[PDB]
């Protein structure tokens, strides 16, 4: 019968790991690199979107981040088309939790449960996983400003400062390098740009190849702002940190 | 009896391609070149009528199609899988927005939903990706004019110009020359039917090129008069009489 | 390779599954054959029986889909009979749920879509078939539409389909850049029925008795299939010239 | 409407000595006014030494008789043709008849 | 790969043959039936020994009458179990009565060969299903992964059985004391065993018709250990 | 070889070797005698035991007061065979109050083995069954094959040896078949005939089994005491 | 059933609620507690249809008890309260509805302010200052109307529930055999014992 | 390769080689032939007596379909005898839903449609018999041969399993020679001649001869199976003509 | 549905999908649980080539199933939280119909009969993971300590440890534990199982996690410095 092409997807090696998740993870390190940066007063979230043509067009283009509801953002490293798919699942269960006890989801709830989706096509139905990792900023009363990501095996963990997707262990050791605890998001702005722009594969970090968002406090009082930065609004924070 | 082919035929190879998608792609390549340009007021898609017999009457043949009527697709790689995403999508349109909003869906949501369809056939179990690439071109009201490319793995991204199929490579750098964001849609016309020459070996004419706009709304094309809101589709595919009046002033 | 035994891509891009297919539809050795008049279509076809114990009336390879619909097919006829069972339920369907009879075109289609589906969900085989449907369509007229195992369909101005199909093409298409025009410009079906005939023995260099073929002629209002008698008095004339 | 039940009639009885045991019924038949027949057996041997009658209506009665002695027969199958005790009989025919707990056997049963 | 319920070409089935390989490697159980009562005893092989051995149950009560222990992949076992409890209480609430030992072992081997592609997989586990009813008296049934079970006045099944199983042959007459089985349980246990036979690491059961289904204390054992011992010495 | 992994497949020369692999287990299986008369109809079975502490595998089942079968191979597929046949007696007598035609018995079982020989995922029965019964039309013999193919006979065995009783009944043939009107001359017969496939061994009382149906006789099962008559 | 009263003074919620079982002409018990903690600082009363008063009381209890353990944290009362609320809402469309009316009374440490939820089996929800279910309304409404004021303390609010009992032992033609009161503060819930 | 491991694949050429494989099935089988005559149609049968013991008359292979359809086959019995159960299931339901039992070329159609069904999917295997079946409806007497493709015609007469070109050879004749048409009573007779003569090819163990008929005139346009007096007259018509 | 026998036998009898099930718990960090007269602490390796952890909201190693029962593990992190779920509803599904919370035997056999069934049915592959399940059964002051591994099989142990290395510290512990003198209190307690996990882990900083449970629902994790105080301790009595 059918049993003859079934690749078996949800299968350990010899070793213990699974196959298709490891398969996974290496088609995400070749993906754009995401950064989030978690400071005090709010996250930055910072990614290079994969090498442009001078066509594309850049100020109604969406690839990298994304808007879960008013307190939580995703930045995404791999399959954009599998990524949408999840993204939808995300928003529509942040709806239920917020239609069932009239209060904004909790971040790690939300993170979990996505988590879980993942997880699940890793042990039944035999289908292929997710080529995802997302990188979660968010806000909530109980725990402030977090980060999370999460990957293709459905595991989750907290970040003070994160990348994913191409040349992270480089990116990993330029942020250890330079983060602190006590840092404001202007400053962890500058760190997330100056971090893309050392480890890119391209000659210069330009606008055009950004994508850049930050979640403040930066409103009035007390109330959280999701800002997805226009292309000129990454021009202007590029020159304004020098790196133009 | 019965599927019994519930696992995906698309996985995560070793250095972590997904060969299904990667060969999908090698289809479209293959395809009859295809193109896109966006001007100030108005899209163009266009591509090559590329007919298998003279016996074939290939008008009969439409490459390039209605989705809503502001909106059109066209496509490079494989035809058959093309046709049954524009019923698929067209009907997609209804269901999921028009019979909800009361109204056409945007551009760019419409697009959703056919990557949406794509994607599916990439994971779900027992089905082969989609062979084609897409180009949609649209407008809707508060996004004005738009032009996106949709890929065999389900992801879109929105072009001022492209190309798509055979000879991309040369026509995307013929249209990098002569692109900027003051053309006028009779100039983007123009523009894509000498882009066009490039690729096409034998006849170029309007009876073997397609070629459509999203442009001025048309009350001529509505069927009917007497709602002052409603003016008519700005899809227009152009004649085989409107290309060639073209073509000698080329 | 199991690229090669269901219908997902090789890596160069294509369906071997699909491919093959059109290989099997040439098993029967019949070529076909179908032009356009005025009023009409017209489809030929070879019939060989073989084996002399068979009842030759019952070896067709020429379908009444409905009352305005005719198909010849070029393949084995297991698959044939398959697809002239689906397309006579899919025209009946569509004249109850929407009141008028099923063009040529939309059920060319409909069963193009239907062999698409074949080549991208991997419990199906593709049918080892090629569909050609004829009719005198009320809106377009007379109208030759054909289907393929790949899901693909067009029109024709006329067409042909077999083994020796591109003799056939050929001479059809030196006709048609003689004649200047879309058809057979002939007011009787039975002049129509006699150049596709002699057209047909041009083309394959030979001769056909009363036996070695089969005939479908579409009208307005009906699709018919003729008589070995018919078919005599038919011959007789092209003789009688 | 329709009324899936009827009566027909008579009744039965039974009593218990010290080494043997009886179980009585009348004949006779009945729907409304009329006699339908006036030798229609409802008492019957079922096996291993049971009888039975379920009187009341007679469509039920059969029906339920049937499906005991048709029990009778698989636990022969199922438990190496053991003798089915009369405790476990009555026990059997509990289960038969609360299965239509809300769509009654109309009838009277005694084994 | 090939199907789960495939025919070698010696008319077995591979995943069955290979389940009772799975067996083979099980910790040792044996069972004697009298005509006083059957026991019951088996090896629990802690794989070491900060693993608390009274948490071994690889011997289990099914219904009063009824016993049970187990050698192989036991955690396959738990759902025999399982079924082998409700067919038991379900008969008795069916019939107002006991459930033949037969009956109930018969019922458990059906569960045997639902699998397929029902589970995916036979059980890796064999069990020695014990017990009394009125019609045949004391009964051992030795019920396997093949849906098959077969009727012995003694059996072993586990890791070592062909050596327990000679023993057991010749050990074996129709007039065997629950005592003399207990011992002789005992003792082939203590002769196949890997270490030294004690009441912590191999447990004893029994099942009467006067007083049911009864798992041995350590302390009980323990003497039954005593009085071996000082009978192999004494000759 | 590249042609056994499933029942849905066929060798180059058109055979199903899953159901070949069945048929070996027949053949791997005690030996079961069957043979008749105008009046009754004999099954004799040879069972087999684990060791010398064991059992004497049943090889008899009864399906109805007029029918019954012994089985060579895989018990448990017997037991799931006997079972379909139990019901299909059964209902025969509920809803017709007709006593099920050996015959149709026959044909119940053909095709409910077929259908594990053209389908995915299942596998064919690994047992053999010989049914006597007496019906409407006499006494009857059936052999079943879990190929499906059932046949009607005057005698037969199967399992392992089962060739030399086989001979031995075709020569007999002429003998056995008239001997109407007495039980125990039916039953010695086919006791001789088994005892054509037995080696290094002979028949005891606990190791025999025999069961007769006929024109006044239920189907009854003979073990222990009740065959010692008869050695 | 029957009888549920609720009041929120400054500083707590305190839940009142008879303690009578009836079955046609006899009281069955005297001592009911019509009452279920679904975590250390919320409480739920409820009356309605026998049997499915606690089924639902016990259902809701179950679930915000796995909530807690599963976050490591108390849902605010008025997530609770809108948790039940689409229980109930549910519920008046299924095949068989639960016909339970219930009370909620929860201290919200975040905002250290004492809430009460009203919530009838239709999963018509209202925060209130005070609450009754059944026939009670019809008295104790106007009566809190009066004597009510917002800043009252913990014992206040007793005296002016002792008012209420008061006011159904006299005019209600029924015997529900006293009142068990709670009272949900920033410390958790206590029952009051001698009322 | 590999091409020939799995039920509705086409290989390279365009075939489906575990039909051709079953195919197989059906040559290894024994002989089974019908004879369309003036008013009717037989269909006969060979047997092999594998042993003594078989039940002479007892084991009987021709099949009857509603109650004017015959169906003989070659190959695995139990295939032709479950196509045959989906046969009466399709006659059971065109006669409740159009009253009139259902006409011969209709009758071919399911059994072909059924037959094909099994070579669109790699999880059933192709049927491995071939089966000649037919029998007399408003329009006269049909024959039909149906192969384990789903292929099937009408025939004139047609012959399948071990002896199948002898038959063959032997039908010819009788096609040339009457032009005009054969009787019913006349066609029996040649069913068993033919085969007797296709007996040949088998040789090793003797057979069984079973014959069938459904005519117009002679059965009331029935199915019946020929026994007694007319079956040993043809049995003889066909000792006769061997020797 | 999606059906394949993922799980099944090999010639050998062995399963090979349960078998490298274990392999990744093997792979996992190690986790040791260590009972007492009056206790039972579970202690925890957490791997150090991550810093830039956040510490406040990444899932802790240790999980309350109940108020009274707590479950670790090492293999896969996204298995457990699945088998974590089920046993937390179990728990409350518990109270609810029996009145009375799960015994930790009860528990126990709960995630092993789950972690079992995953073996054979069709179309799913066994848990990753091997569970150290503690806590005390309901108004009793017995301490209880349950393992669980990919096979479904359980059992109840005096001090057991699971994950990479855990045969260096089973090897501590079976020297170390004296059965018939269990660390009679608390402090000995968590003592005893710091000293078993810095035979295998590195230096004691971010890198032990100690959660401690008493009798009645009294479970307390403890933060670095109280850790921090037993590691440097037992550094100073080892220079000896």
């Amino acid at each position: 019968g059918s049993r003859r092409y079934d690749s078996r997807t949800t299968i350990f090696s010899p070793e213990g790991r699974l196959y298709q998740v490891e398969y996974a993870l290496e088609s995400i390190s070749h993906a754009g690199t995401a950064i989030g940066i978690m400071a005090s007063d709010g996250i930055v979230l910072a990614a290079e979107r994969k090498v442009t043509s001078t066509l594309l067009e850049q100020d109604t283009s969406t690839e990298k981040l994304y808007k879960l509801n008013d307190k939580i953002a995703v930045a995404v490293a791999g399959l954009t088309a599998d990524a949408e798919i999840l993204i939808n699942t995300a928003r529509i269960h942040a709806q239920n939790y917020l239609k069932t006890y009239n209060e904004d989801i909790p971040v790690e709830i939300l993170v979990r449960r996505l988590s879980d989706i993942k997880q699940g096509y890793t042990q039944h139905g035999g289908l292929r996983p997710f080529g995802v990792s997302f990188i979660y900023a968010g806000y909530d009363d109980r725990y402030g400003y977090q980060l999370y990501t999460s990957n293709p095996s459905g595991n989750y963990t907290g970040w003070k400062a994160i990348s994913v997707g191409a040349n992270t262990s480089a990116a990993q050791t330029l942020l250890q390098m330079d983060y602190k605890d006590d840092m404001k998001v202007d400053d962890a702005i500058e760190l997330a740009l100056k971090t893309l722009s050392k480890t890119t594969d391209s000659s210069a970090l330009t606008y055009d190849r950004l994508e850049f968002a930050t979640i403040r406090k930066g409103a009035n009082d007390g109330e959280v702002y999701q800002k997805i930065f226009k292309p000129q609004e990454i021009k202007d924070i590029l020159v304004k940190t020098g790196i133009t | 009896m019965t599927d019994r082919y519930s696992f995906s035929l698309t996985t995560f190879s070793p250095s972590g391609k997904l060969g299904q998608i990667d060969y999908a792609l090698t289809a479209v390549k293959q395809g009859v070149t295809s193109l896109g340009i966006k001007a100030t007021n108005g899209v163009v898609i266009a591509t090559e009528k590329k007919s298998s017999s003279p016996l074939a009457m290939s008008e009969t043949l439409s490459k390039v199609s209605l989705l809503t009527p502001d909106i059109g697709a066209v496509y490079s790689g494989m035809g058959p899988d093309y046709r049954v995403l524009v019923d698929k999508s067209r009907k997609v349109a209804h269901t999921s927005y028009k019979r909800i909003y009361g109204e056409y869906p945007p551009t760019k949501l419409l697009v959703s939903e056919v990557a949406k369809i794509m994607q599916e056939a990439t994971q779900s179990g027992g089905v082969r990706p989609f062979g084609v690439s897409l180009l949609i071109a649209g407008h809707d009201e508060f996004n004005g004019f738009s032009l996106y490319q949709v890929d065999p793995s389900g992801s879109y991204f929105p072009w001022k110009a492209t190309a798509i199929g055979k000879g991309s490579v040369a026509a995307k750098t013929f249209l990098e020359k002569r692109w900027n964001d003051e053309l006028e849609l009779e100039d983007a016309i123009h523009i894509a039917l000498l882009t066009l020459k490039e690729s096409v070996e034998g006849e170029f004419n309007g009876d073997t090129i397609e070629l459509a706009i999203i442009g001025d709304e048309n009350p001529d094309l509505l069927g009917y008069t007497g709602i002052p809101t409603d003016k008519g589709p700005r899809f227009r595919k152009l004649t085989s009489q409107e290309i060639n009046d073209r073509l000698e002033a080329l | 390779g199991y690229d090669r035994h269901i219908t997902i891509f090789s890596p160069e891009g294509r369906l071997y599954q699909v491919e093959y297919a059109f290989k099997a539809t040439n098993q029967t050795n019949i070529n076909s054959l179908a032009v356009r008049g005025k009023d009409c279509t017209v489809v030929i076809s070879q019939k060989k029986v073989p084996d002399k114990l068979l009842d030759p009336t019952t070896v067709s390879y020429i379908f009444c889909i409905s009352r305005t619909i005719g198909m010849v097919v070029n393949g084995p006829i297991p698959d044939a009979r398959n697809a002239a069972l689906r397309a006579k339920a899919e025209a009946a369907e569509f004249r109850y749920k929407y009141g008028y009879d099923m063009p040529c075109d939309v059920l060319a289609k409909r069963m193009a879509n239907l062999s698409q589906i074949y080549t991208q969900r991997a419990y199906m085989r593709p049918l080892g078939v090629i569909l050609t449907f004829v009719s005198v369509d009320e809106e377009l007229g007379p109208s030759i539409y054909k289907t393929d195992p790949a899901g693909y369909y067009v029109g024709y101005k006329a067409t042909a389909t077999g083994p020796k199909q591109q003799e056939i093409t050929t001479n059809l298409e030196n006709h048609f850049k003689k004649s200047k025009i879309d058809h057979i410009n002939e007011e009787s079906w039975e002049k129509v029925v006699e150049f596709a005939i002699t057209h047909m023995i041009d083309a394959l260099g030979t001769e056909f008795s009363k036996n070695d073929l089969e005939v479908g002629v579409a009208t307005k209002d009906k699709f018919f299939t003729l008589s070995a008698e018919n078919i005599e008095e038919r011959l007789v004339a092209i003789a009688e010239q | 409407q329709f009324n899936p039940y009827g009566d027909n009639g008579g009744t039965i009885l039974g009593i218990a000595g010290e080494d043997f045991a009886v179980l009585a019924g009348d004949t006779r038949n009945i729907t409304d006014y009329s006699i339908n027949s006036r030798y229609e057996p409802k008492v019957f041997d079922c096996g291993d030494n049971i009888v039975m009658s379920a009187n009341g209506f007679a469509a039920d009665g059969d029906a339920l008789v049937k499906r005991f002695k048709n029990s009778v027969k698989w636990y022969h199958f199922d438990h190496n043709d053991k003798k089915l005790s009369i405790n476990s009989a009555a026990r059997n025919i509990q289960h038969l008849l609360y299965g239509k707990r809300f769509f009654p056997y109309y009838v009277h049963t005694i084994i | 790969d090939r199907g789960v319920s495939t025919f070698s070409p010696e008319g077995r089935l591979f995943q069955v043959e290979y389940s009772l390989e799975a067996i083979k490697l099980g910790s040792t159980a044996i069972g004697i039936a009298t005509k006083e009562g059957v026991v019951l005893g088996v090896e629990k092989r802690a794989t070491s020994p900060l693993l608390e051995s009274d948490s071994i149950e690889k011997i289990v009560e099914i219904d009063r009458h009824i016993g049970c222990a187990m050698s192989g992949l036991t955690a396959d076992a738990r759902s025999m179990i399982e079924h082998a409890r409700t067919a038991a209480v379900t008969h008795n609430l069916y019939y107002d009565e006991d459930i033949n030992v037969e009956s109930l072992t018969q019922s458990v081997c059906d569960l045997a060969l639902r699998f397929g592609e029902l589970m995916s997989r036979p059980f890796g586990v064999a069990l020695l299903i014990a017990g009394h009813d009125a019609d045949d008296g004391y009964q051992l049934f030795h019920a396997e992964p093949s849906g098959t079970f077969y009727r012995y006045n003694a059996k072993a099944i586990g890791s070592g059985s062909e050596g327990a199983q000679a023993e057991l042959l010749n050990e074996w007459h129709s007039s065997l004391t629950l005592k003399e089985a207990e011992l002789l349980v005992l003792k082939i246990l203590k002769q196949v065993m890997e270490e030294k036979l004690d009441e912590n690491n191999a447990q004893l059961s029994c099942i009467t018709k006067q007083d049911g289904f009864k798992i041995y204390d350590n302390e009980k054992t323990a003497e039954l250990i005593k009085e071996l011992k000082e009978k192999e010495a004494a000759e | 070889n590249n042609y056994d992994g499933d029942t849905v497949t066929f060798s180059p020369t058109g055979r199903l070797f899953q159901v070949e692999y069945a048929l070996e287990a027949i053949k791997q299986g005690s030996v079961t005698v069957g043979l008749r008369s105008n009046t009754h109809a004999v099954l004799v079975a040879l069972k087999r035991n684990a060791d010398e502490l064991s059992s004497y595998q049943k090889k008899i089942i009864k399906c109805d007061e007029h029918m019954g079968l012994s089985l060579a191979g895989l018990a448990p597929d017997a037991r799931v065979l006997s079972n379909y046949l139990r019901q299909q007696c059964n209902y025969s007598s509920l809803v017709f109050n007709r006593k099920l035609a050996v015959e149709r018995a026959g044909h119940l079982l053909c095709d409910k083995a077929q259908k594990n020989t053209q389908s995915y995922g299942g596998r064919p029965y690994g047992v053999g069954l010989l049914i006597i019964g007496y019906d409407k039309s006499g006494a009857h013999l059936l052999e079943f094959q879990p190929s499906g193919n059932v046949t009607e006979l005057y005698g037969t065995a199967i399992g392992a040896r089962s060739q030399g009783a086989k001979t031995y009944l075709e020569r007999t043939l002429d003998t056995f078949i008239k001997i109407d009107g007495n039980p125990d001359e039916l039953i010695k017969a086919g006791v001789e005939a088994i005892s054509q496939s037995l080696r290094d061994e002979s028949l005891t009382v606990d190791n025999l089994s025999i069961a007769i149906v006929g024109k006044d006789t239920p189907f009854t099962i003979y073990d222990g005491e009740a065959v010692a008559k008869y050695i | 059933m029957d009888i549920i009263l609720g009041i929120r003074v400054q500083d707590s919620v305190i839940l009142a609620s008879s303690k009578a079982v009836t079955r046609g002409i006899s009281v069955l018990k005297d001592s009911d507690d019509k009452t279920r903690q679904l975590s250390p600082h919320t409480l739920m009363s409820f009356a309605g249809e026998a049997g499915d008063t606690v089924q639902f009381a016990e259902y809701i209890q179950a679930n915000i008890q796995l909530y807690s353990i599963r976050e490591d944290y108390e849902l605010s009362p008025q997530a609770v309260s809108s948790f039940v609320r689409q229980e109930l809402a549910k519920s008046i469309r299924s095949r068989r509805p639960y016909q339970v009316n219930v009370l909620i009374g929860g201290y919200d440490k975040k905002k250290n302010k004492p809430e009460l939820y009203q919530i009838d089996y239709l999963g018509t929800k209202v925060e209130l200052p005070y609450g009754a279910h059944g026939y009670s309304g019809f008295y104790t409404f106007s009566l809190l109307d009066h004597h009510y004021r917002p800043d009252m303390t913990t014992e206040e609010g007793l005296d002016l529930l002792k008012l209420c009992v008061q006011e159904l032992e006299k005019r209600m033609p029924m015997d529900f055999k006293g009142v068990i009161v709670k009272i949900v503060d920033k410390d958790g819930i206590r029952q009051v014992d001698d009322f | 390769t590999g091409y020939d491991l799995s039920n509705s694949v086409f290989s390279p050429d365009g075939r489906n080689f575990q039909v051709e494989y079953a195919v197989k099935a059906v040559e290894n089988g024994t002989t089974s032939i019908g004879i369309k005559c003036n008013d009717g149609v037989v269909f006969a049968v060979e047997k092999l007596i594998t042993s003594k013991l078989l039940v002479p008359q007892k084991n009987v292979k021709i099949q009857v379909v509603d109650r004017h359809i015959g169906c003989v086959y070659s190959g695995l019995i139990p295939d032709g005898r479950h196509l045959v159960n989906r046969g009466r299931e399709e006659a059971a339901s065109f006669k409740k839903l159009y009253k009139t039992p259902i006409p011969i070329p209709a009758f071919a159609d399911r059994l072909g449609q059924y037959v094909q069904a099994h070579t669109l999917y790699n999880s059933v295997r192709p049927f491995g018999v071939s089966t000649i079946f037919g029998g007399v409806d408003k329009n006269g007497a049909h024959l039909y041969m149906l192969e384990p493709s789903g292929s099937y015609w009408g025939y004139k007469g047609a012959a399948t399993g071990k002896g199948r070109q002898s038959a063959k050879a032997e039908l010819e004749k009788l096609v040339d020679h009457h032009p005009e048409g054969l009787s019913a009573r006349e066609a029996v007779k040649q069913a068993a001649k033919i085969i007797y003569l296709a007996h040949e090819d088998n040789k090793e163990k003797d057979f069984e001869l079973e014959i069938s008929w459904c005519s117009l005139s002679e059965t009331n346009g029935l199915h019946k199976f020929v026994k007694g007096d007319l079956l040993q007259e043809a049995i003889d018509f066909a000792q006769k003509e061997i020797n | 549905g999606y059906d394949r026998a993922l799980s099944i036998f090999s010639p050998d009898g062995h399963i090979f999908q349960v078998e490298y099930a274990l392999e990744a718990v093997k792979r996992g960090t190690c986790a040791v649980g260590v009972k007492g007269k009056n206790c039972v602490v579970l202690g925890c390796e957490r791997r150090s080539t991550l810093k830039l952890q956040d510490t406040r909201i990444t899932p802790s190693k240790v999980s309350k199933i109940d108020s009274h029962v707590v479950l670790s593990f090492s293999g896969l992190n996204a298995d457990s939280r699945i088998l974590i779920e089920k046993a937390r509803v179990e728990a409350q599904s518990h109270r609810l119909t029996l009145e009375d919370p799960v015994t930790v035997e009860y528990l126990t056999r709960y995630v092993a009969g789950v972690q079992q069934r995953y073996t054979q049915s069709g179309g799913v592959r066994p848990f990753g993971v091997s569970t150290l399940i503690a806590g005390f059964d309901p108004r009793d002051d017995e301490p209880k300590l349950y393992q669980t591994e990919p096979s479904g099989i359980y059992s109840s142990w005096s001090a057991q440890t699971i994950g990479r290395n855990s045969k260096t510290v089973r090897e501590f512990l079976e020297k170390n534990y004296d059965r018939k003198e269990p660390p009679a209190t608390v402090e000995e307690c968590v003592k005893l199982t710091v000293r078993s996990l810095l035979e295998v882990v590195q230096t004691g900083a971010k890198n032990i996690e100690i959660t401690v449970v008493k009798p009645d629902s009294d479970i307390v994790a403890l933060s670095s410095e109280e850790i921090n105080q037993y590691v440097t301790q037992i550094e100073q009595e080892k220079q000896e």
